């Protein structure tokens, strides 16, 4: 008797790609308008988990 | 996975007819029947002193 996977495995959506959007919303964003990088509480990354 | 990114530029200088210097020429009218109209005509009747 084996033990194998049950189910398809998932897509999963890199941490580090957050980063280089932050970069492309450093430099096209107004003067101090963008706000999402800096937060409250436990950081979160959006993830499907 | 991870992702590359490209940036959108949505920004555009809208013009309207009416607010035209130009329209002043005008007489702007709406005429939703345009489609079946073939040839619209003018007539006058003039006597000379």
């Amino acid at each position: 008797t084996v033990s194998a996977p049950a189910t398809y495995g998932n897509f999963v959506l890199s941490p580090e790609n957050a980063v280089t959007a932050i970069s492309y919303h450093s430099i096209l964003a107004d003067f101090n308008s963008y706000k999402a990088h800096l937060t409250s509480g436990q950081p979160h990354l959006p993830n499907d988990s | 996975f991870e992702a590359i990114f490209g940036t959108f530029c949505n920004r555009l200088e809208w013009v309207y007819f009416l607010t035209s210097g130009l329209a002043a020429a005008a007489h702007a009218i709406k005429f939703h029947d345009l489609n079946k109209l073939t040839t619209g005509k003018m007539l006058f009747h003039v006597q000379v002193p």
